């Protein structure tokens, strides 16, 4: 309908994919960092 | 060609830069690294960074 904003750029537990999302004032923050967690 | 100038609720993410500065140690100006600013020495210094 819209496209209001947009952007461009062993399997033991080789890493992990966690992001934490928030929003303050409407503006929005992702935060990634893929861990490397073996354990 | 438009530039709209809304400053609305929503936070700015609009400015612009301007001019050169070049500034070393032994002497004491002032700084404005992108709205920051001060007056003392800026030394090339020996510290960390990430």
């Amino acid at each position: 309908n819209n496209c209001t904003f947009e952007y461009v750029s062993q399997g033991n537990f080789k890493n992990l994919r966690e992001f934490v999302f928030k929003n303050i004032d409407g503006y929005f923050k992702i935060y990634s960092k893929h861990t490397p967690i073996n354990l | 060609v438009v530039l709209s100038f809304e400053l609305l609720h929503a936070p700015a993410t609009v400015c612009g830069p301007k001019k050169s500065t070049n500034l070393v140690k032994n002497k004491c100006v002032n700084f404005n690294f992108n709205g920051l600013t001060g007056t003392g020495v800026l030394t090339e210094s020996n510290k960390k960074f990430l």
